């Protein structure tokens, strides 16, 4: 039950973030000359987007730059966690956006954008540990060392 | 474990059958025959697949062996 | 795109692994129960063997 | 020959009565991997 | 790297896990069966003994029964088994 | 992989069922033999009491 619940929640959180939350900053960056943010945000979308129709929506106005009229997108659900490589890539790219030193990528971003990025980046810390629930449960309850005495 | 289990139950058996009026009288003269403290052995007696180093140990069987030896010893001592 | 198929395949593998772990857990539980009732049967048999020893010693 | 049959087999297997039981990022990733390999070798030593 | 290669490798891995599970299940079932077989042997032996004892007991003669007063203690006493693991 | 999983599950299920039935049969045998042994004990006790009387 924990494995199913954990995988479902991880997938849901990752996809909600990627598909819904990153639309506003991407629209802002498209309406702006700066393109480093656009390249990074776009890169994060290619990495961890599962377009339920197979392709990103085409008539999306946020991608173009114009304000939403709206534009509901149905986020899919399924119990499967992101591979280690892509979860790591996403986390490092988010850390890159909200970075004190990088002429700063955090300067361009607005207030709520950085606040939500900081949030998701903080909660995504334990995803790797929780996906491997059995191994971590084993680790959290290790009392093997009470017997060994090689040093003494 | 077997030794103290048998001792506990022998003491309880002996205490159950002791005259109650005698206990009252003794307490009234400051010579109380103290009760045996209660104890929780029931869970141990029900163990049958204790796990240790890949072996399955039937604790109940071993406790029975020791306790039966003790009961035989008690009867022999009485006679 | 290849990422979409990748997600689909990973979901497939996840389903299969969950099933395998269910099988393993069933194996463990069944083994434990069989140990318990084998211990009971063995105890009953032992109680019977001793009793027949005693009876046949009393009748001869 | 399908997920349905295998899953049904597992389900029917899980109901028997059992009583009496109680870019700049790829290079970073590569270097990180090598460093981790060195860590595990060090633990072995 | 193409992803399909990774997925196929993982499928082969889960099949290997299935084979390992098969071996482990066989081990458990054999461990159960061996001791069950031992119980069966013991039960058959006890059944033979009980049949013999029953046919013997049905023909006990009380009127002919004679007890030796003189031999009360020179007789060897019966002792129960004292096996302790 | 699907075929392998289905086959392994089927085989394990059949073994578990067989072991369960075997244990239950043995328990029934022992119950019956306990009844018979109790009867023999009662008969022996009756005989001894008759001799004493």
């Amino acid at each position: 039950v924990f494995n199913h619940a954990i995988r479902h929640t991880v997938y849901a959180a990752l996809q909600d973030f990627s598909q819904v939350t990153l639309r506003e900053p991407l629209r802002q960056a498209i309406k702006k000359k700066k393109n480093v943010i656009q390249s990074v945000l776009q890169a994060i979308r290619k990495t961890v987007c599962d377009w339920e129709t197979g392709h990103e929506p085409f008539n999306d106005p946020a991608l173009r730059g114009e304000k939403d009229p709206g534009f509901d997108i149905k986020v899919p659900r399924r119990a499967v966690g992101p591979s280690s490589t892509q979860l790591y890539m996403v986390r490092t790219m988010l850390e890159s956006l909200i970075a004190d030193k990088s002429k700063t990528l955090r300067s361009s971003l607005e207030g709520p954008t950085i606040l939500d990025i900081e949030k998701f980046h903080r909660e995504s810390f334990f995803y790797t540990h929780l996906i491997n629930f059995s191994e971590t449960l084993q680790q959290c309850c290790d009392l093997s060392q009470l017997w060994f005495r090689e040093f003494f | 474990l077997a030794d103290q289990i048998f001792a506990y139950y022998k003491v309880m058996a002996g205490s159950l059958l002791l005259d109650k009026r005698l206990r009252s009288e003794c307490k009234n003269q400051g010579a109380t025959i103290h009760l045996p403290p209660s104890n929780r052995y029931e869970t141990l007696l029900k163990q049958r697949h204790v796990q240790l180093l890949g072996r399955s140990i039937d604790l109940n069987r071993l406790i029975t062996q020791r306790v039966s030896a003790a009961m035989y010893k008690s009867l022999e001592l009485a006679i | 795109r290849e990422i979409h198929q990748d997600w689909a395949n990973r979901e497939y593998i996840e389903i299969i692994t969950s099933s395998i772990k269910k099988i393993a857990d069933f194996l463990n539980s069944f083994d434990m129960s069989c140990r318990s009732r084998l211990a009971t049967l063995n105890e009953k048999l032992t109680a019977l063997e001793r009793r027949i020893e005693y009876i046949e010693a009393r009748v001869t | 020959v399908t997920l349905e049959d295998a899953l049904s087999n597992v389900d029917l297997l899980e109901e028997l009565p059992l009583p009496d039981q109680q870019a700049r990022y790829i290079e970073q990733a590569t270097v990180h991997s090598s460093m981790n390999e060195m860590l595990e070798e060090g633990q072995e030593y | 790297n193409e992803l399909e290669c990774v997925t196929n490798i993982s499928l082969a891995n889960i099949i290997r896990q299935l084979s390992s599970l098969s071996k482990y299940a066989e081990d458990i079932f054999g461990e159960l069966f061996n001791e069950a077989h031992s119980f069966s042997f013991r039960v058959n032996s006890l059944q033979e003994r009980v049949d013999r004892l029953s046919v013997s007991v049905t023909q006990l003669d009380p009127k002919e029964e004679e007890l030796s007063l003189q031999d009360i203690t020179m007789r060897k006493a019966f002792r129960s088994s004292t096996i302790q693991d | 992989t699907t075929q392998s999983l289905a086959s392994v599950a089927y085989l394990i299920n059949t073994l578990a069922n067989n072991v369960l039935q075997m244990l239950d049969i043995q328990a029934s045998q022992l119950r019956r033999m306990e009844s018979s042994i109790n009867h023999i004990s009662q008969t022996v006790d009756i005989h001894k009491e008759k001799v004493a009387r």
